[PDB]
RNA sequence: AACUAAUCCUAGCCCUAGCCCUACACAAAUAUAAUUAUACUAUUAUAUAAAUCAAAACAUUUAUCCUACUAAAAGUAUUGGAGAAAGAAAUUCGUACAUCUAGGAGCUAUAGAACUAGUACCGCAAGGGAAAGAUGAAAGACUAAUUAAAAGUAAGAACAAGCAAAGAUUAAACCUUGUACCUUUUGCAUAAUGAACUAACUAGAAAACUUCUAACUAAAAGAAUUACAGCUAGAAACCCCGAAACCAAACGAGCUACCUAAAAACAAUUUUAUGAAUCAACUCGUCUAUGUGGCAAAAUAGUGAGAAGAUUUUUAGGUAGAGGUGAAAAGCCUAACGAGCUUGGUGAUAGCUGGUUACCCAAAAAAUGAAUUUAAGUUCAAUUUUAAACUUGCUAAAAAAACAAAAUCAAAAAGUAAGUUUAGAUUAUAGCCAAAAGAGGGCUCUUCUGGAACGGAAAAAACCUUUAAUAGUGAAUAAUUAACAACA
RNA sequence: CACCAACUUCCUAAACUUAAAUUGGGUUAAUCUAUAACUUUAUAGAUGCAACACUGUUAGUAUGAGUAACAAGAAUUCCAAUUCUCCAGGCAUACGCGUAUAACAACUCGGAUAACCAUUGUUAGUUAAUCAGACUAUAGGCAAUAAUCACACUAUAAAUCACCUAUAACUUCUCUGUUAACCCAACACCGGAAUGCCUAAAGGAAAGAUCCAAAAAGAUAAAAGGAACUCGGCAAACAAGAACC
RNA sequence: CUCUUAUCUUUAAUCAGUGAAAUUGACCUUUCAGUGAAGAGGCUGAAAUAUAAUAAUAAGACGAGAAGACCCUAUGGAGCUUA
């Protein structure tokens, strides 16, 4: 036995420390916590694409019930608001409506009003006047 | 695993022993000697490999040559059964043709 | 049949640690006024049993002297007497068996 | 038994991993443990807050009075306290304290700018205030852990020595950015203890001749279930003041007359953010 | 093999001070070597948990099994030397703080089968711990009242934060 | 707050150097059934080693085994189913450490000898053959301590829901997402092999040619060798476990088969005068149930056959594996005989099964053609690949041919970066599904194209959307099982 | 008359582009040697240089599971004691075994559990001229006629040293076996084991305590019917008989 | 057998003592329809659902041990017979 591994103890804990919050036999013994921390690996990384998508549905969960309660639906609202070149984003669309309920309410009054706009211009045909909140501002 | 639970002793190695102060000395007899010894002749071993090199089957073959006949019985035995085994690997078995 | 998987020490604990498995607690436990020690309520007190038995023994290892041999049971009653004791008219014609010690004071 | 000493090397440090976490040690100050050099350590405290001591006062102000005993003591088997330094400068903390309150809320009560003064200027605050700034570290005394009330008299000394080297002015800074910062996030009621809301509202709006409010209950749900929700609003002469949310119409309209109490005062939630803009 | 329940008797604590509770005196037993299985000792042992000295006594006397005798001299020998070194002054003031049962070193043997077949024959042993600690029993245990329950359950229903939001 | 455990250093060993040996161990006993004080009754190795194995079979043949100084001549002359392989001499060279009674980039209790011991134990015998120990200067100081430390348990059973975790969260569980691992199969598994868990042990080895780094250079090398820039030195490489067999020499007939010698048993009843009859003892084993790790590695409970004979039984001796014995069942020869057992040849051989231990970066297959006692394997082409030299490649491609009435061919241009030659090297040589065109009539072949999601079609190897891979509580989009009963 | 939806693409920071035998290259865990360093490090030279997997080898500990299975007749005045209830191969010799023999003391290991020892330790034991074994004077000469109650009687398989002639010696008891609940079968195994006497005068114990379920095994009884059962009268029966191929 | 029944002994069950074996990737171990290699406790869609023991049945876990048999291959063997 000329020379012999000495380093199997903290080998061994690298993997074993990763596994005390398991149940079972699986924080315990080597041989069956080895298996298990690397599908918990596995699952971690994957999460991390999957954790961004989730959140953008709690978003537009939440709009729809703020949005509902002034009489518009989801569609409705967030169009206008981009043909009024207003670039808010969803997340922050969210903390208004929890936060700042007055201001929330006067954007909805501003996206069904240019949404109204629209009709009237669809409806009436050949040479008319744009609406106030329907001239779009140009850049050079 | 389990490891010790005290420190072992301590090793002390004197660096300036007679060994260790006077190694290498006379490596050049020749070139600063005029040749009449060779440097191979310094060396301290087993009689069939002084101032040679080899592969195993060839050591085998060389240590019978040389002290064979001066061998116990089982022994030689032994040292006979490893030549044909060494044989048939090198000259049968392999990767490389 | 052979189990097909070992049973884990999650589920041995409850099958073991079950209550219908523990030992039960007893409510009849109660002193004994004679001695003071301990008995059931339903049973005879161990340490004051004892001390008749004792007795008992002396007496029949007295009776099995006096006949001497088997098929030696005597067709009239018998009676026990205690040093400082004398037979009464009423015990006339009885067996009587003697005993060196002093009549115990329990045994009337 | 493996040839080699430097598994047995590593395996004696995590022993002594696990003795400490079983057993850990007593505390220690920290001019006991190696790397100490007091004069140093007393310039870098000045430097870090971009201010400039005169180093005889500072020293001074750390010196206490149980420190002076303790060597005595010892020395049978000069110095001198930071007593005088400690009252001036509490003295003007409070002051100033006061000055910078009665601007911001001019209308809260005078009783009212006391609690928050003494609210800033207990143990509490000032224990968590002085221990991040290194107070501690740098204190003599014969005690360690310090206890709070030597704790609280150095910290205030240490303000005393800065009022004489710099003046006013630049304490002034100094009680700014370090005391009247920990009122951020804090609600009025919450460092002013007042018990019956109700009668206090009715008093301060006798002063101003208003009339005293009516309850009435503005919305309510779920009143007969056990998880109720009342609001209640006081009107006063048919308009509205506050309004209030309770699991009870009692805690309710309690509830109403603190919201009613933070506006009059000006304290209220959304109140113009405190400055410290000013570099003056 | 590990002998620390024997030590435990030898601790000193320095002098209490005269504004202090008084501290509560404690003895550490223990037999090692038992031919009985643990598995049916901790049966008796968890049974005496928590109870009075003269208790734990009067339901080992009437008791069937071969362990309720072999604890029953343990538990007496431990009330003896409570009063006699550790100094208790009461005898019947005390209680079963710890009992439990632990392996002890066994032994290997041969069983025997029908067609020279054969099997591994383990003898058993095992070891008895116990603590005695004076004073009266603690109190048991009471369940939660409705009310209790209830209370509980607005604190969660309080608890409450806005998740996943500034 | 601790049980079971764990920590340790020296007992010895291994390979060389040196040297012949003169060790042949009170009294008594022992070759008789050894260890029994005296007569019977004589005492004595062996003709040439074979086979496995290599020749991809096997039949002549197959290094060492089966020893005669180192270095060279030389793997040369010669021998050989002239093939696997085998292999000299003439002739040159050499006094060697030389008290080195000494040495170690050898092992430290699963290592090193099998060894504390050829003991305990197993076998009738030849023969096979283990395990383990640990205080201190002093025990004439009560046997020492040290360690959250393995699996296993205890302290402390459990609480709707699910490969047991991950994103999370004020909050352990509830909500969302998610078809265990290795090997093998067609790149596919809810297929099928393998794994109760812990600790230790357990599997790639050589220098002909090539490339890299130096010395000297028409010469290099410390004698024998190579040379039209060479030559010398260094570094760089090719696994483990597993048969049924075959041969040589011992050991076995206390079981069983048959034989030799000396001995023994057989009541009662009817017949007679006996391989007769009924039926015990005794010998055998028809049929059924129980038993099946059994009381038993062939039994128990009943029920059955013979029982003065070719009967049964005891003691001692004989025949031995190319053999013996056999009222022939290819039965029996010490529980496993179509040919015993043990040791050695022996690390037998295995184109077949299983396994083959750290990280990162880069490139990459087809699985077509040809020969083969070849199709469970191998060699050559073709592919891929690393390095080097230097110059045209890929897509496209007019007319004008050759064909018959889209494959060749490749001017000039344009879009674009590969291609040829030289040197070295393996692995691979069975695919699978979809969509076209045929040919033998749902399979079976031949030919062209495409594929191997983490999104979608319900789950979903092969259909559709998709240029690599990173952090973020940003944004625009792609594919996307559904579609809106009369007259006229 | 739009929205939602893949690291596809853009944005802040970065990056510089598509399963697998095989192939080309940069690092590194551990230990030893040279020279250094001094709470465990540096440059070089080396090697028995790294294991979640071979129905791998050795040791340890779980699961199945406190489960399957194992055992001592009754009362008393007490286990070499008395009495009672029931069962029915015992005593010697040969072969083999080798202290298991007896007393005391122990209560660890052994008996598959206790009591008690068959276990551990210490001390003791089996006595022969008759029972059993071993037991050296020499050389010659010579044999027709079984046994079975041996008479009758036949038969067929034809059948257990003595006595004489000469030579030599001319009083003797040492040596060895002797115990037992015992041997061959891995075991305190429902198995195997020769001969003589005898058949209870010798030798023994089927039930640890309690309860009276299912299924399973063994025994006995059964109305009316009597092979209708089943491959088959297998098994059982108040039957145990007859005939034919 | 129609057509089964009753009793006793052994087993069984409860208490006391001693105490094995094959087996075992991990398990927090459900039903129905669909998908699929005649195949799903674990996948898709629905539904059901406080936690643990003791005694029973044998449909499933392609249930466990099978030295259990049929078909094919190898320039692997052995016994027997010959022309
Ligand atoms: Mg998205
Ligand atoms: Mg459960
Ligand atoms: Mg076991
Ligand atoms: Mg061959
Ligand atoms: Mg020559
Ligand atoms: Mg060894
Ligand atoms: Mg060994
Ligand atoms: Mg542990
Ligand atoms: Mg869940
Ligand atoms: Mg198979
Ligand atoms: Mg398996
Ligand atoms: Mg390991
Ligand atoms: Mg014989
Ligand atoms: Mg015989
Ligand atoms: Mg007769
Ligand atoms: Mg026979
Ligand atoms: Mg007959
Ligand atoms: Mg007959
Ligand atoms: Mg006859
Ligand atoms: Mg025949
Ligand atoms: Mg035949
Ligand atoms: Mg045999
Ligand atoms: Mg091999
Ligand atoms: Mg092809
Ligand atoms: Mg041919
Ligand atoms: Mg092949
Ligand atoms: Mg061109
Ligand atoms: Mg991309
Ligand atoms: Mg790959
Ligand atoms: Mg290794
Ligand atoms: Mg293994
Ligand atoms: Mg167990
Ligand atoms: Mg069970
Ligand atoms: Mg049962
Ligand atoms: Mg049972
Ligand atoms: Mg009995
Ligand atoms: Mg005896
Ligand atoms: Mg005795
Ligand atoms: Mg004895
Ligand atoms: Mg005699
Ligand atoms: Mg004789
Ligand atoms: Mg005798
Ligand atoms: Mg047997
Ligand atoms: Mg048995
Ligand atoms: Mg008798
Ligand atoms: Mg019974
Ligand atoms: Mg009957
Ligand atoms: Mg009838
Ligand atoms: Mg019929
Ligand atoms: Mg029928
Ligand atoms: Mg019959
Ligand atoms: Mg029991
Ligand atoms: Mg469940
Ligand atoms: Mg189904
Ligand atoms: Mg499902
Ligand atoms: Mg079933
Ligand atoms: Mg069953
Ligand atoms: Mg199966
Ligand atoms: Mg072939
Ligand atoms: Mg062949
Ligand atoms: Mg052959
Ligand atoms: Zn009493």
């Amino acid at each position: 036995l000329r020379n012999r591994l000495t380093d199997r103890y903290w080998r061994v804990q690298e993997v074993l420390k990763h596994a005390q919050h398991f149940r079972g036999r699986k924080n315990r013994c080597y041989r069956l916590a080895v298996r298990a921390v690397t599908r918990a690996f596995v699952k971690c990384t994957k999460a991390r694409r999957l954790k961004k998508r989730n959140l953008r549905t709690l978003w537009i969960n939440r709009i729809t019930a703020a949005s509902q309660e002034h009489g518009l639906k989801y569609p409705a609202f967030i169009v206008n608001l981009i043909k009024c070149q207003v670039e808010l984003n969803r997340k922050v669309l969210v903390d208004l409506a929890i936060y700042e309920p007055k201001t929330f309410k006067s954007l909805a009054a501003l996206a069904k009003r240019r949404q109204q706009e629209g009709f009237a211009a669809a409806l009436g045909d050949g040479k008319e006047p744009e609406g106030i909140f329907s001239r779009v501002v140009q850049y050079h | 695993a389990f490891v010790r639970l005290t420190l072992p002793p301590p090793k002390v190695v004197d660096r300036w022993n007679e060994k260790r102060a006077l190694f290498g000395v006379y490596d050049n007899i020749g070139i600063l000697g005029n040749f009449e010894k060779h440097p191979k002749e310094l060396i301290k071993g087993p009689v069939w490999l002084r101032g040679w090199r080899g592969n195993e089957l060839q050591r085998c073959v060389r240590k019978k040559k040389f002290v064979g006949n001066r061998m116990f019985i089982e022994d030689l035995h032994n040292l006979n059964k490893r030549i044909s085994y060494l044989y048939k690997h090198f000259n049968r078995h392999g990767k490389y043709r | 049949a052979a189990p097909k998987n070992r049973r884990t020490i999650e589920v041995n604990r409850c099958r073991r640690r079950n209550p219908q498995k523990l030992i039960k607690i007893k409510n009849n436990i109660d002193i004994c006024p004679e001695c003071g020690h301990l008995k059931q309520k339903h049973v005879l007190c161990g340490y004051c049993y004892e001390k008749v038995r004792q007795e008992t023994t002396k007496i029949r290892q007295q009776i099995g002297a006096q006949e001497g041999g088997p098929f030696r049971a005597p067709s009239v009653e018998t009676m026990v007497l205690y040093t400082g004791e004398k037979p009464s008219e009423k015990d006339q014609g009885k067996r009587i068996v003697e005993r060196n010690i002093k009549r115990p004071s329990w045994f009337t | 038994v493996k040839k080699g000493f430097r598994a047995a090397f590593r395996f004696q440090k995590e022993l002594e991993r696990w003795r400490l976490l079983r057993c850990p040690p007593p505390p220690v100050r920290r001019s006991e443990k190696p790397n100490w050099d007091y004069h140093a350590e007393v310039q870098a405290f000045g430097s870090r807050l971009q201010e400039t001591f005169s180093l005889d006062l500072l020293k001074t102000a750390f010196i206490n009075s149980c420190y002076i005993k303790s060597e005595e003591a010892k020395r049978q088997s000069n110095l001198k306290d930071n007593q005088e330094l400690f009252e001036q400068g509490l003295s003007f903390s409070h002051r100033c304290l006061t000055q910078f309150l009665e601007d911001e809320f001019p209308d809260l009560p005078a009783e009212g700018t006391e609690s928050l003064v003494s609210f800033l200027t207990g143990e509490a605050v000032v224990c968590h205030v002085a221990r991040n700034l290194a107070v501690e570290q740098l204190t003599l005394s014969a005690e360690f852990p310090v206890p709070l009330p030597v704790l609280r008299q150095t910290f205030f000394a240490v303000i005393g020595a800065l009022l004489q080297s710099s003046g006013p002015e630049r304490a002034a800074l100094f009680i700014r950015d370090f005391l009247i910062t920990q009122m951020t996030g804090k609600e009025l009621f919450e460092m002013w203890t007042v018990v019956n809301p109700m009668g206090l509202l009715v008093e301060e709006l006798k002063k101003r001749n208003i009339s005293a409010p009516e309850s009435r209950l503005t919305r309510q749900s779920g009143s007969t279930t056990a998880l109720p929700l009342y609001f209640v609003g006081l009107y006063c002469d048919r308009k509205l003041i506050a309004e209030g949310p309770g699991e009870t119409v009692l805690v309710a309209e309690e509830e109403a007359a603190r919201v009613a109490l933070r506006k009059l005062y000006g304290f209220t939630e959304n109140r113009r953010p405190w400055d410290y803009s000013k570099p003056k | 093999i590990s002998r620390k329940w024997e030590k435990k008797n030898k601790i000193v604590y320095p002098p209490q001070l005269p504004g202090e509770p008084r501290r509560p005196a404690e003895i550490y037993h223990c037999r090692r070597q038992i031919k009985y299985s643990k598995d049916k000792m901790w049966y008796l042992a968890k049974m005496i948990r928590g109870m009075s000295i003269d208790q734990a006594l009067a339901q080992l006397e009437f008791n069937d099994k071969k362990g309720a005798q072999i604890i029953k001299e343990v538990l007496l020998e431990a009330q003896d030397m409570a009063v006699r070194d550790h100094n208790v002054e009461f005898r019947s003031n005390l209680h079963i703080a710890e009992s439990t049962s632990g392996r002890g070193q066994c032994l290997k043997r041969i069983r025997y089968h029908g067609r020279g077949r054969f099997g591994i024959m383990e003898k058993v042993y095992c070891h008895y711990f116990v603590k005695l600690v004076e004073g009266p029993p603690p109190p048991p245990e009471v369940p939660k009242t409705a009310v209790d329950h209830a209370k509980d359950y607005i604190q969660q229903l309080r608890s409450r934060t806005i998740i996943h939001t500034l």
